[PDB]
């Protein structure tokens, strides 16, 4: 930890004297000998997270349900809505059907 | 330096942060006003 | 190893890193637990605002600052409780209101530097600063009454 | 919320008016005090 001298409040440093290891300051002859045990723990954050992801249920968290495709007209699908050009005046679409395995992915 | 980091914060995390400093600082010879305005004066560029 | 000399945490608070093995107070039950509780006497250090609603007795005069300098002795003013903890302070037609100020960890003491001759003086320690208050004017009443 | 109880009273002296002085350490906490510590002088200026 940080500890500070009582007279003249600098940093206090550990060092080894002439019978056992001392906190003591450099602007000051103030010690302060060791007597039993001192600990200073910090308790770093641990690695919590599995790291499994890709699930199907979790991946289907989109409104698209029982639709009807261009390609494979099945009813599971993933739509997509992008507005983000101004020179396309008309909207932009991404269907994705992969009810069958098939995996499209289309305008 | 008492004062010094009771005026930045009496958090763990603060004092965590500004240890380094402090080290830093006593790593020189700097403990009064007149060594750090010394210090500060040899660091000062010429107008 | 000395029992009264050793290293301070920097929390004065909880300055006791070794061992041989606090909630904030409100000015009601500060003042309930110094005089129920305890007889023992205190020192406080409250904080009152620049102008009292007052006016300098003779003192050549304006409306300028009416500060404690310039009252006299005697009974000036009272402290009242009020339920809820409301803590108030009668100084008069007005009321002021009396809070708990910077909780101050630090040591304070208050001393008593007499200089009685232009050559040697005494200072005289009277005690120790614990408890900050502040008082302050009751605006909301003021600018409702008129 | 009446005043119930502790009417307190306040009353002033001006006896310190001018010899009051206020010495706090900012670096001190309160739980260690100056009282065993043998003082030697102060120097001063009005
Ligand atoms: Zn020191
Ligand atoms: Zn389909």
């Amino acid at each position: 930890m940080l500890l500070f001298c009582p007279g003249c409040g600098n940093g206090l440093i550990v060092e080894e004297g002439q019978r056992c290891h001392r906190f003591a300051c450099n602007t000051c002859p103030y010690v302060h000998n060791i007597t039993r045990k001192v600990t200073n723990r910090k308790y770093p954050k641990l690695k919590e997270v599995d790291d499994v992801l890709g699930g199907a249920a979790a991946w289907e968290n989109v409104d698209s349900t029982a639709e009807s495709c261009p390609k494979c007209e099945h009813p599971r699908a993933y739509f997509m809505q992008l507005q983000t050009r101004s020179a396309d005046e008309p909207m932009t679409t991404f269907y994705k059907c992969c009810n069958a395995q098939c995996g499209h992915r289309w305008r | 330096d008492q004062e010094i980091v009771q005026m930045i914060g009496t958090e763990e995390h603060v004092m965590a942060a500004f240890g380094p400093s402090l080290e830093e600082c006593q790593k020189a010879q700097i403990f009064t006003q007149m060594q750090a305005l010394k210090y500060i004066g040899n660091k000062v560029r010429r107008q | 190893i000395i029992n009264i000399k050793k290293e301070k945490r920097e929390t004065d608070e909880e300055t006791k890193q070794i061992l041989r093995m606090l909630p904030k107070d409100v000015s009601v039950a500060e003042l309930l637990r110094e005089l129920s509780l305890t007889k023992e006497e205190e020192l406080l250090f409250l904080q009152l605002p620049d102008t009292l609603p007052g006016q300098p007795p003779t003192q050549d005069i304006a409306e300028n600052a009416c500060t404690l300098a310039d009252l006299t002795e005697g009974q000036v003013g009272k402290l009242l409780i009020r339920k809820s903890g409301r803590v108030q302070l009668l100084l008069g037609k007005v009321t002021l209101d009396v809070t708990m100020g910077t909780a101050c960890s630090f040591l304070q003491e208050l001393v008593s530097v007499g200089l009685g001759d232009s050559r040697t003086g005494e200072m005289t320690v009277l005690g120790h600063v614990k408890h900050k208050l502040v008082c302050s004017p009751d605006f909301e009443s003021l600018l409702d009454h008129k | 919320d009446d005043p119930v109880v502790q009417e307190i009273d306040v009353y002033l002296a001006k006896s310190l008016a001018e010899k009051l002085y206020l010495f706090q350490y900012p670096v001190r906490p309160a739980s260690m005090t100056y009282d065993d510590i043998p003082h030697l002088s102060a120097k001063i200026k009005p």
